[PDB]
């Protein structure tokens, strides 16, 4: 069911997801161990995921949590890293995209820092690096990451001083 | 997986400390997220 739809750097649709790569990235408090040492990105590409069976399975959650929530999805646009990239765009989110040991439990995160989804990228804390040159910094290899649109609806809040 | 806080549908983890984190975002049904864009990159090295 999926294809990968590629946008023209000239669309200004390339250029507004760029824009939010690009102006997330922060300084991390591991210095760089996990995703390496960086304050901005080169893109290579970016692609629009089309899957019309995956669309409708999110649509109708949405619906649901919507009229959970006085007809509010509160619906975002967020980044998610993780080395299960291709299997995520083809078969959907699932239990096995959980992060079992983390801050808030076993579930699927997702952040607003396109660098903090870039230390995911390699598995948790970066894992061995790339596969190429087992190197978390690595300025060669090619990343990927997802810019995804998730439904929160009511959400718990968790302070994390 | 686990199951969301009762009469919630996600967990915001709001930073603390760092004030200059953002936040970060967890969902317990996977069909509440759909993967709309896949970013190819890389890191760039200082000047
Ligand atoms: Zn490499």
């Amino acid at each position: 069911g999926t294809i990968l739809i590629d946008l023209s750097p000239d669309d200004k649709e390339f250029q507004s997801v760029e824009e939010e790569m690009q102006s997330t990235v922060r300084e991390h408090r591991d210095g760089g161990h996990a995703g390496g040492i960086f304050n901005r990105y080169n893109i290579l590409k970016i692609q629009k995921v089309c899957n019309k069976k995956l669309w409708e399975r999110y649509t109708h959650r949405r619906k649901e949590v919507s009229e959970e929530n006085h007809n509010h999805a509160n619906e975002r646009m967020l980044f998610h890293g993780s080395p299960f990239v291709n299997a995520i765009i083809h078969k959907g989110f699932d239990e096995r995209h959980a992060y079992i040991g983390g801050m808030f439990g076993a579930g699927i995160y997702f952040a607003e820092n396109s660098s903090k989804s870039n230390q995911y990228v390699y598995g948790i804390g970066g894992g061995t690096g790339c596969p190429v040159h087992k190197d978390r910094s690595c300025y060669i290899c090619h990343r990927q990451l997802l810019f995804c649109r998730v439904t929160l609806g009511k959400s718990f809040l968790q302070f994390s001083a | 997986m686990a199951h969301s806080p009762p009469g919630h549908h996600s967990v915001t983890g709001r930073p603390s400390v760092n004030g200059l984190a953002l936040a970060e975002y967890v969902i317990y049904r996977g069909e509440q997220a759909y993967p709309e864009y896949l970013i190819t990159y890389q890191i760039m090295r200082p000047e």
